[PDB]
């Protein structure tokens, strides 16, 4: 081509191809999915552990990058580990300087802006992760952002990132998650990740969940075993 | 973060291929005429004003860097708007320092440096721009034409942009030292009418003057009234 | 205090200075040399605070011996003031002041002799004659009285030698021998030490 | 020093005195101390004197610049926020004492600019040395939207009282009058003393000073 | 077509793959073996040594990071050296701002943040060294893995370097045996999984065997040429 | 990034460096200037190529640059380049008699202008700068001297040179014309106006097309002035009548 | 005082289509007397000197500094520089060093190079320009000087009046000032030549 | 100086007197000391003009750009959050006691005390300045739960009138400003509209 | 030559051999990969923006998805072109305003603000180790003496006044159909200009607008305030012309 060298080139239909080439990274990771509803937002994530050698546990997709937010990543994970600490060190500044816990719109407008600064130029490569940034306050209600290796920064009642993310939205779309409270949604979300996982291809993952909400007072935590379990059990059989 | 290595070098027989590719820019550009009278400088170009939503009213390509001294260009319009400033600011820290007006040709010296600077240094390309520089001191006009490459020449008449070759020559026929500042205006108006098609108005060129009274841009009011049996 | 004496005659420039190094009470070295060679005929007498005289005046001299190396010809006596007092007035404002008064002789070969005074704020003076030290005060009198601008070399040692007794007459601080050289266009010559 | 400035209904005028002083012995007898900053807008300067010289001269640079860039008449406040901000930023160690006035779209302001950096906006001000005389005159002589020789003859009568009740004010009035319309800089207003005249006649002739060496260095 | 994507680390493939890291994993690939390991109380490094000539000692593999944290590196020494240095600097940190050792995932997250920096900026290269990095703390103890690519892996037990499959396929094989063992079956399982990445012909002797222990009351101690004899015989025949 | 690198300070294969004999090239390729040592002053003689057109002659010279107050010089070759290399030989010509209190002499400033041209062809990633220049100038040490650099940052004493259009038949008839100490001020006038009417192969030689400079010491003090077209008009006259007399 | 340290008194007259510039001539360390003739009036073109007072070290460097700016100006600028604009350049060169100042107060006595206008100024350690028709005065002297020049400065003196005024008013001027003397030199700046006389001064 | 910010159910009442003096001599004597921060957030100033003015100007540029980021109303814990951050970090460059004051949709009326040295603090109601000595026991035996906003009107006058009249740094006008959800009222107290009070002559 | 080239000028932002700037001519086709066009018309008391909004998913957010963006609060712009590129020239465009507020006391203009976008613009075309930003930005916005204005900055760096203007897939399309617009009239009033603007996006897009599906910026004279119109709003306007 010539043209794909560096995100300080387009080509001549005028693409950056370098970001192109990151975002098809990001649909070579398994699908997270996360669900803006009607008292908080629930994450999950498609954790394929690759070797059984690892801890249940290991490289976990879902970060709190806050103590409102959480973070569910889509793509090379150590450059999701990158993004997850620009997003802690974001609020953390936030807070710091003005003196309130930030809204889930402005950490997503100023970490896409982190990412689009890499879109410019040769010097750096763009990130080869899209994540889901994912809040609930008593004023701002639900929320759910994401942001791509281009820096695109939309709201969302219902995202989907990775390989699959087609199949999940298609299956997040049959839901009236407006009227929903999270208790519903995280068995909705873990039938969506059982659904929407090949089983003939990269076998053996672990389902990854967590919410923000009502239920938690605001902060962003990992779902309970308890319900984390019974999600499973009833995906598993909703599967058939 | 940027580039530290020259992209405009020498080519085996001595050229700055990229100084060159500037003045092809250059020579692209919209028809500016300059011409220097006995007692004031015309500085005459073209709007190149196709699509009439444009406000004709809202950018100058004539332009004031002084009460003396001002500016015109043929080429890439947002280079002339960074030569511009750099000359507003040129100009600026000569009357901070000796709290005189710049003299025009220090002013060309200092802007065909900056020009210079984009020649040579890391990761630019030239200024894809000419420009035509006038002043009043001491009494007499000036009228310089600041290349890309970031020399300057001192011109009793000149034109550039498209067409300019035989603009020159037709300015080669029409210019003699004693004629005055409306002949100025006058033989610029012909000048561009001589590679203009398309009905020139009142706000599809520009003139700006230079005398003893200082810079100024002419109105449409009075550009419309050199138009006139013309 | 520390004593510096120049006197420029018609085709040669006289200087003395004390041959003393003192610690506040002690006469540490009775045989101490205050001058410096810049260039074959070029002296830089210096006196001030302890270290600045010996680093601002060496560095002085790898600057005229290297001005040397580079080009082939030395500095002229007046261009050596000049480099000296501007070093001076350069690192007088700095953070790093040298405190140092200053005898610069020379002989050049077009302009003759030439003696020039420097104090420690680098004021730069070509003078007939001139003198540091509290000493100074008490010679330069002496020297206003007796200097006649024709004055042979064999005079010049004469009145030298009616400065260092007037200093053994009057001054308080023991200043025994002298260090006495004489420039003129065969260079450099040490002449006899006057000691008392 | 005594600079001083009101806002009457059509405009700004400023007032100074001309007497420099260099300790107590006047140097200038004829200084000039309302500056040029724009067409609209001048400054009246009391405090370090080289400070109000090279601090007007940069923000009438910085105008300059501002205005051909805009295409539009500056404003008084945009010289003001220059002003308060760089003496600001210099912790008032440049004694810039500043009467600030101008007329603009919006219409007359009057600023007093402290070395500090704090501003005032007021419909009359006053600064320098006899500045409580010319306060004197404005607080017993004020009225809100004067004519335009009412308000020249009450800054002058200011600036006077500061000339003869200060011992660093003197020699001379100054006036700025600034308009919508019009801009009068008036150097010298009102002349108040005058220098006594001279009884005796000296006239030193060729041959009293004696002349050791003399040289002739023609030109041209 | 794929000769201008596989110079730079800036320059992702059509694929959405970075040559220079696979590359610089292939590094880790072609370095000595080496076996992590754990059980409830203690984690375990047991390191093959290669030696360049057999006049020439063996390379040591196993390094000291703190009084609770060992690593084991395969692939480039020079970064492993810098990147070992990084983290004795971090654990020295902990101690003197907080007078407690630095848990081991900290450290490790600490690691993935520098190795990534360079993954991403022009004319820079990843680190070139995968890490086992053995920790205990408050959290009981830790196998971990570091990657070229940046990633950090928490590991029931985890080997790495060339012919390391054959000691991924006894670890996956015994791992549900390592959390009731003692240390001394805990390292016999390691030197049966490090032994496993051998030729047909070659045997674990006191020359090419490197031990390093951290435990519940055990400081991380690495064990060479004399001390490993207790942990090597035993032994079972292959 | 390493892609559109430039490599201007490599050493070719053959050991050369590209860019500095490029710009040689087109110092070869400029307007032809030339200089001459005499017992009584030296010379400057430049080809004018922005010659014949509606220009206006504001300046002393077109190519002419005066240095300090004993010095001038003249370029070839890049004029924005040689515009920025003459303000550097005025700044270390005024730093040099800042620090000494006497003029510069000439090597000195030929040297450390030439530091400057060897540091852009040695480091730094830039182009070198394409000029040539031909240095004049009185000093106490070594009097009357004449100097040639070029983009390399190398330089010489010259008797007779000339950089330019045209600088190697320029140098074989300054080797066959010009006499080693016996040369005055009015005959090297008669050699330059000779050689530049040779070495001008368009036009008739005309006296609006040269500029021609003298050097020379009137009581004590340098004066550099560039010659009238009244004066270089009755010396190309002369330089007629000398060829109308060669019958 | 950092500025009669060395001493000094330079004052500058104005005339009848000429100026008058004059220095004392004592070089001195504080009491102590060194030269007698030492350079304070320093000529900053053909028509335009500039004569500095105070601390002789920055007399000497303000002088160097100054007539370095000044060849760069008037090699690159092709003139000579108007007094106006050596008087703008001299009060930049000054306001460089505002919080670290150059302890001289020069004036500025000068033609102008086109229509031979006289221009007289002085300036402070700051660089606060000062353009009087009169005269202006510099140094340790300065109440004596003001006292002299005000007493018999005329307006519209021919250069014969002007040296007897200036030379009377450096001569009675300096007879009250311990650091100032030793000798006064004049220069008269006319548009045909510069006359430099030397006056018979006291020594002591 | 003497200023004063009130708290009410619906919004703050925000006060403030008139005198700048350059040690006894008064060089303003009608300075506006209430500084519109935002549109429904004040700050009162007291202490260093050139301070205060310094940093009301620097917080509402960044208090204004926050604002368009957010495309919120500020908050008034922000504001004085932003008060509080400069005049902490320069708290030894800075003489600047500052009152802010306003309203906001999430939490209401809001007075905030970022006082020299920088702290911050949620007061019902915050006095300072020179002048606020003379009226802490006024205040204090005069402050009522639950006050209209006519009532705190009141209360900030006469407390102002009282510290004015005690004060030599104090006097001049009675600067008033009423912030609410509906917006900013602002009024000038002067003559016989500033509250009297009369003197204890000898009878 | 006939769009030759020569070396690196395809690659980076240096010349061509004609003279031409490659990536700046490749980020104007960059504008229109995204496929949205905006439509800005400048009346006599007023200036409206109106675009596409395309929600083609559903489960974004459509509250969040715009392309109206409030600069300052009399100053508002539309984007076209490259959205994150676009979400970075607000940033730079509100800083720019809120900098020329704190420095000089007064409100930017829509002219000075589009010349300091545009000059920013300028930089990415000179220097090679950036691309040129793939985003159009009309600012709308009352001046105090001019009264409206609407102004364009392109990735070129060339910016004017707009009577009217358009940036996106359709550009020349509407182009022609203001010229056709405006030539005759200006078309104005509020009612006016607000309807000359969706007739030529809902005319060169030929949809048929519902008003979900579009989105409307509006600055007056006596509102100065940029604000942004409701669904209910532009339903009305719907309906005005709707029933013709």
């Amino acid at each position: 081509t010539g043209y794909d060298l560096s995100a300080s080139t387009f080509s001549p239909d005028g693409r950056v191809f370098q970001v192109e080439y990151a975002m098809k990274a990001v649909e070579n990771s398994s699908t997270a999915i996360g669900i803006r509803c009607k008292d908080g937002v629930v994450f999950g994530v498609e954790k394929l552990v690759l070797s059984k050698l690892y801890e249940e546990g290991s490289n976990k997709r879902l970060f709190n990058v806050d103590r409102h937010v959480g973070m569910a990543v889509a793509g090379l994970l150590a450059d999701a580990r990158s993004l997850a600490d620009i997003a802690r060190e974001e609020a953390s500044n936030f807070r710091s300087n003005f003196g309130y816990n930030i809204p889930l719109k402005h950490l997503a407008d100023r970490v896409a802006m982190y990412v689009h600064a890499y879109t410019l130029y040769s010097a750096v490569r763009p990130f080869g992760c899209s994540f889901m940034l994912g809040s609930y306050s008593v004023n701002d209600g639900a929320q759910l952002y994401m942001i791509d290796p281009s820096g695109v920064s939309y709201g969302y009642w219902g995202c989907a990132i990775g390989k699959a993310r087609q199949a999940a939205k298609t299956e997040i779309e049959k839901l009236q998650m407006k009227e929903m409270t999270c208790r519903d949604i995280v068995k909705e979300v873990a039938k969506i990740i059982y659904i929407v996982h090949d089983e003939v291809k990269d076998k053996a993952f672990e389902l990854e969940l967590s919410w923000v909400g009502e239920l938690t007072n605001g902060r962003h935590e990992i779902v309970p075993k308890d319900i984390r379990e019974e999600a499973e059990k009833y995906a598993k059989e909703s599967l058939k | 973060r940027g580039y530290s290595f020259s992209l405009t070098t020498f080519s085996p027989s001595g050229k700055l291929v990229q100084i060159e590719y500037a003045l092809a820019a250059v020579a692209g550009g919209a028809p500016s005429v300059g011409i220097k009278a006995a007692n004031g400088v015309v500085l005459a170009t073209e709007k190149k004003q196709k699509s009439i939503l444009y406000d004709e009213r809202s950018v100058h390509k004539v332009e004031p860097i002084t009460k003396h001294i001002g500016l015109v260009y043929s080429g890439m319009g947002p280079d002339y708007r960074v030569l511009v400033h750099r000359a507003r600011k040129l100009a600026q820290q000569y009357y901070l320092v000796y709290q005189e007006p710049i003299p025009t040709a220090q002013l060309v010296q200092r802007v065909a440096s900056v020009m210079q600077e984009y020649t040579q240094s890391g990761g630019v390309r030239p200024f894809g721009v000419s420009l035509l520089i006038c002043g009043w001191n001491e009494g007499r006009p000036y009228l310089f034409q600041s290349d890309p490459s970031g020399a300057y020449f001192a011109w009793k008449a000149t034109a550039m942009g498209k067409n300019y070759v035989n603009g020159k020559t037709f300015l080669e026929k029409r210019y003699n030292e004693d004629l005055e500042l409306e002949d100025a205006i006058h033989t610029a108006i012909l000048t561009l009418k001589e590679s203009f098609e398309g009905q020139m108005t009142e706000d599809n060129i520009e003139v700006g003057i230079c005398n003893e009274a200082g810079f100024r841009r002419l109105t449409p009011t009075e550009v419309k009234d050199y138009l006139a049996a013309i | 205090m520390e004593y510096l004496i120049g006197i420029q005659g018609p085709d040669y420039v006289l200087v003395a200075s004390d041959r003393v190094a003192a610690s506040n009470i002690v006469q540490m070295k009775d045989d101490h040399d205050k001058m410096f060679k810049m260039s074959e005929k070029i002296l830089l007498l210096c006196v001030g605070e302890a270290g600045d005289t010996v680093q601002f005046a060496e560095y002085i001299q790898k600057n005229v011996q290297l001005y040397k190396m580079r080009n082939g010809y030395e500095l002229s006596p007046t261009a050596a003031a000049n480099f000296t007092r501007r070093n001076l007035a350069d690192c007088l404002r700095s953070r790093t002041p040298y405190h140092v008064n200053l005898l610069l002789a020379g002989y050049d070969e077009h302009e003759g002799p030439a003696l020039y005074y420097m104090d420690y704020l680098a004021a730069l003076a070509k003078a007939p004659f001139a003198a540091h030290g509290y000493g100074a005060f008490l010679t330069l009198s002496i020297l206003d009285r007796y200097y006649t601008p024709t004055i042979s070399r064999e005079r010049a040692v004469e009145l030298l030698r009616k400065c260092l007794e007037e200093l053994q007459k009057r001054f308080i601080l023991n200043l025994p021998t002298f260090s006495v050289r004489i420039i003129d266009k065969n260079g450099i010559h040490d002449l006899d030490n006057i000691s008392f | 020093t005594t600079i001083a400035g009101v806002v009457y209904k059509d405009g700004i005028v400023l007032g100074a005195d001309t007497r420099a002083t260099e300790g107590m012995v006047v140097a200038d007898k004829n200084c000039s101390k309302i500056h040029f900053i724009s067409p609209n807008i001048y400054c009246c300067g009391a405090g370090t004197a080289a400070d109000t010289d090279m601090t007007t001269q940069l923000i009438s640079s910085n105008l300059e610049l501002h205005s051909l860039s805009t295409g539009r008449l500056p404003r008084v406040v945009t010289a003001n926020r220059m002003l308060k901000q760089m003496l600001f930023r210099y912790q008032g160690y440049i004694g810039a004492a500043l009467v600030l006035g101008g007329v603009d779209v919006t219409g007359p302001h009057l600023y007093s600019i402290y070395p500090h950096g704090s501003t005032d906006k007021l419909p009359y001000v006053t600064m320098g040395s006899g500045s409580l005389a010319a306060m004197a005159v404005f607080e017993d002589k004020f009225r809100p939207d004067m004519e335009e020789e009412e308000a020249k003859n009450l800054v002058s009568e200011a600036i006077a009282a500061g000339i003869f009740n200060d011992l660093g004010s003197g020699s001379n009035i100054d006036l700025c009058v600034i308009s919508k319309n019009k801009l009068d800089f008036l150097r010298p207003y009102t002349v108040p003393n005058k220098k006594g005249t001279r009884l005796g006649r000296y006239r030193c002739e060729k041959g009293t000073t004696a002349v050791l060496t003399e040289k002739i260095t023609p030109l041209e | 077509f794929r000769n201008q994507y596989d110079n730079d680390v800036t320059v992702w493939s059509p694929q959405g793959r970075i040559h220079q890291i696979e590359y610089a994993m292939e590094a880790v690939k072609q370095g000595s073996a080496t076996v992590g390991l754990k059980s409830k109380t203690h984690a375990v490094l047991v390191a093959l040594k290669r030696a360049q000539s057999e006049l020439a000692a063996h390379q040591k593999k196993i390094l000291h990071v703190d009084n609770h944290i060992g690593i084991s590196i395969a692939g480039l020494t020079a970064d492993a050296r810098l990147l070992c240095n990084f983290m004795r600097q971090e654990c020295l940190d902990s101690r003197f701002v907080f007078d407690r050792p630095l848990p081991v995932s900290r450290l490790v997250s600490l690691i993935g943040s520098k190795t990534q920096i360079p993954t991403q900026r022009y004319g820079r290269r990843p680190y070139g060294v995968g890490l086992l990095i053995a920790g205990y703390d408050d959290m009981g103890p830790h196998i971990f893995q570091t990657c070229p690519s940046a990633n950090y892996f928490d590991c029931r037990a985890m080997s790495i370097g060339a012919r390391s499959q054959s000691a991924r396929t006894y670890l996956e094989r015994h791992m549900s045996e390592f959390m009731e063992c003692n240390l001394n079956e805990l390292v016999k399982h390691g030197l049966r999984a490090l032994r496993e990445t051998l030729p047909a012909e070659q045997d674990l002797t006191t020359k090419n065997v490197s031990i390093g222990i951290v435990g519940k009351d055990l400081e991380f101690t690495i064990y060479d040429d004399d001390d490993v004899s207790p942990f090597l015989e035993g032994l079972e025949e292959r | 990034s390493r892609r559109y690198d430039s490599r201007t300070t490599i050493f070719s294969p053959e050991g050369r460096l590209y860019q500095v004999e490029y710009a040689m090239e087109a110092i070869g390729h400029a307007g032809t200037c030339l200089g001459i040592l005499a017992n009584d002053g030296v010379l400057l003689a430049a080809e004018r190529r922005n010659i014949h057109k509606l220009l206006d002659e504001v300046f002393f010279s077109e190519k002419i640059y005066k240095l300090n107050e004993d010095m001038a010089c003249s370029v070839a070759g890049i004029t924005s380049d040689a515009n920025v290399l003459t303000n550097e030989l005025r700044l270390i010509a005024q730093r040099y008699l800042l620090q000494y209190q006497e003029p510069i002499p000439c090597e000195q400033l030929v040297t450390a202008l030439c530091d400057i041209k060897q540091a852009y062809t040695q480091f730094g990633g830039k182009r070198p700068f394409g000029v040539s220049l031909l240095y004049i100038g009185w000093d106490k040490h070594y009097g009357f001297q004449l100097y040639q650099s070029d983009p390399s940052g190398n330089y010489g004493g010259w008797k007779a040179t000339c950089i330019g259009n045209n600088s190697a038949a320029a140098v074989s008839m300054l080797k066959q014309d010009y006499k080693e100490g016996e040369m005055t001020l009015k005959s090297a006038l008669a050699l330059a106006i000779k050689v530049l009417n040779k070495t001008m192969d368009v036009s008739k030689l005309s006296a609006e097309k040269v500029e021609i400079a003298t050097l020379t010491r009137e009581n004590g003090k340098t004066v550099i002035r560039v010659l009238k077209q009244k004066e270089v008009e009755q010396l190309i006259k002369k330089h007629e009548e000398e060829e109308a007399k060669a019958e | 005082s950092i500025m009669s340290y060395n001493g000094g008194a330079v004052m500058a007259m104005k005339g009848k289509n000429c100026v008058a510039i004059a220095a004392d001539r004592r070089f001195g360390i504080q009491a102590q007397m060194v030269t007698t003739d030492f350079q304070k009036i320093f000529p900053m073109g053909d028509r335009l000197y500039i004569g500095l007072a105070g601390l002789a070290t920055d007399v000497q460097t303000v002088a160097q500094r100054l007539k370095f700016r000044l060849n760069l100006y008037e090699l690159k600028e092709g003139r000579q520089i108007k007094p106006y604009t050596l008087m703008s350049m001299v009060a930049n060169l000054l306001y460089e060093k505002r919080f670290g100042p150059y302890y001289t107060e020069p004036v500025i006595a000068g033609l102008d190079p086109k229509t031979f206008k006289p221009f007289i100024c002085s300036l402070d350690l700051i660089g606060c320009p000062m353009v009087t028709d009169d005269f202006v005065v510099s140094g340790t002297c300065a109440e004596q000087m003001y006292g002299m020049c005000e007493s018999l400065w005329e307006p519209n003196m021919d250069p014969d009046h002007l040296f007897e005024t200036i030379s009377q008013a450096m001569l009675n001027a300096v007879d009250r000032d311990a650091v100032s003397g030793m000798g006064v030199i004049v220069h008269i700046i006319e548009k045909d030549k510069i006359t430099t006389r030397t006056l018979k001064a006291r020594m002591d | 100086t003497t200023i004063m910010a009130v708290q009410f159910d619906g919004g703050v009442v925000l006060g403030a007197d008139s005198r700048t003096t350059t040690g006894s001599y008064i060089a303003n004597r009608v300075t506006d000391k209430l500084t519109p921060i935002h549109d429904r957030i004040f700050c009162c100033r007291s202490g260093s003009a050139a301070d205060t003015q310094a940093v009301a100007d620097a917080v509402t540029y960044q208090l204004g750009f926050h604002s368009i980021e957010l495309n919120e109303p500020p908050l008034v814990h922000t504001a004085a959050s932003l008060f509080k951050e400069m005049c902490y970090r320069y708290r030894e460059d800075l003489m600047a006691g500052i009152i802010i004051a306003g309203w906001d949709p999430q939490e209401g009326g809001q007075v905030y005390s970022v006082p020299m040295g920088g702290m911050m603090v949620r007061q019902s109601f915050a006095i300072g300045g020179s002048g606020s000595s003379y009226i802490y026991g006024y205040v204090d035996a005069t402050y009522r739960e639950g006050m209209t906003k006519e009532e705190c009107l009141q209360f900030t006058a006469n407390a102002l009138a009282l510290a004015m009249e005690r004060d030599g740094s104090s006097g001049g006008v009675i600067r008033l400003a009423a912030i609410a959800e509906s917006g900013v009222e602002r009024q000038v107290l002067l003559g016989d509209q500033i509250p009297k009070f009369a003197v204890a002559t000898l009878p | 030559s006939r769009g030759s080239s020569a070396g690196f000028d395809r690659h980076i932002t240096i010349f061509s051999p004609e003279g031409r700037l490659y990536q700046v001519e490749y980020a104007f086709k960059a504008i229109n990969q995204g496929g949205l066009t905006s439509v800005a018309v400048r009346g006599k008391d007023c200036a409206v923006i109106v675009t596409q909004k395309k929600v083609p998913d559903k489960l974004l957010d459509s509250s969040t998805v715009t392309h109206l963006f409030k600069i300052t609060e009399n100053i508002g712009c539309v984007m076209t072109g490259m959205t994150a590129d676009s979400r970075s020239q607000v940033q730079r465009a509100r800083y720019e305003a809120a900098n020329w507020k704190y420095k000089y006391g007064y409100e930017i203009p829509v002219d000075m603000l589009c010349k300091r976008i545009a000059d920013i613009s300028q930089v990415y075309t000179q220097n090679a180790e950036m691309r040129p930003l793939g985003c159009c930005m009309i600012l709308i916005g009352i001046d105090e003496e001019q009264g409206p204005q609407v102004y364009k900055c392109d990735p070129a760096g060339y910016y004017c006044g707009f009577k009217a203007t358009a940036a996106g897939v359709k550009q020349t399309e509407s182009t022609s159909f203001l010229e056709k617009k405006v030539k005759k009239k200006f078309d104005w009033t509020f009612e006016q200009t607000v309807e000359t603007a969706i007739t030529c996006l809902s005319t060169v897009l030929s949809i048929d607008f519902k008003p979900s599906e579009i989105e409307v910026g509006v600055v007056t004279v006596e509102n100065p305030k940029f604000r942004i119109l409701t669904e209910a709003e532009i339903d009305a306007h719907l309906v005005a012309l709707a029933e013709r």
